[PDB]
């Protein structure tokens, strides 16, 4: 109709089981509480690009190089001012 | 007192205070109202002491500085006056740096 809804929602996903509650305004789909899990293992899949033994999580492949953009922007945005 | 210091500046005795007032009204520093001065005063240097500047008489002679000669300090006096004002207030220079906007 016209009415806002806020909710900060939160849910823990575990193997056996996911918890799920929110603070807020009634989500209706989602059911409040723990609920079983159909199959003993977590369906969420973690791609780790740039993945390295020694890193929890993956690497953007920006990383390497946007020092190099900031001095290319910086280095561009000198010259326009000069110019 | 800017009229007693101008007095001793601008040598005394010659004008009246109300227009030292004015000179200063014409500059806050008082040095440029002192030159300003001294080249009113240089002009009154023609009844002072006239253009006859020696005579000999009887068994006197006096032999007083020219005209040209007090003018020319006057305005020596004038000029030291003027420069001493710009050192006053004169800064010298300095570099600084440009601002331009861009997207």
């Amino acid at each position: 109709g016209e009415n806002k809804r806020k909710a900060k929602v939160k849910q823990i996903i575990t193997a056996e089981s996911r918890f799920v509650e929110v603070e807020g305004d009634k989500i209706e789909g989602l059911e409040e509480g723990e609920t079983p899990n159909v199959w003993g293992f977590i369906p969420i899949i973690h791609f780790k690009n740039e993945a390295d033994e020694t890193l929890k999580y993956g690497q953007s492949d920006i990383e390497p190089i946007e020092p190099l953009l900031k001095a290319y922007h910086d280095v561009m945005l000198h010259a326009l001012k000069g110019s | 007192e800017k009229l007693r210091l101008l007095l001793n500046d601008k040598d005394k005795k010659s004008f009246t205070d109300e227009e030292l007032n004015l000179f200063l009204e014409e500059a806050d520093c008082i040095y440029c109202a002192a030159s300003q001065g001294w080249i009113l005063k240089s002009l009154q240097y023609e009844n002072t002491v006239g253009e006859m500047y020696e005579y000999k008489v009887g068994q006197e002679t006096y032999k007083s500085s020219s005209i040209k000669d007090l003018v020319s300090v006057a305005y020596q006096n004038a000029d030291k006056f003027k420069d001493m004002c710009t050192n006053k207030k004169e800064k010298g220079s300095f570099m600084l740096g440009i601002s331009t906007e861009f997207e």
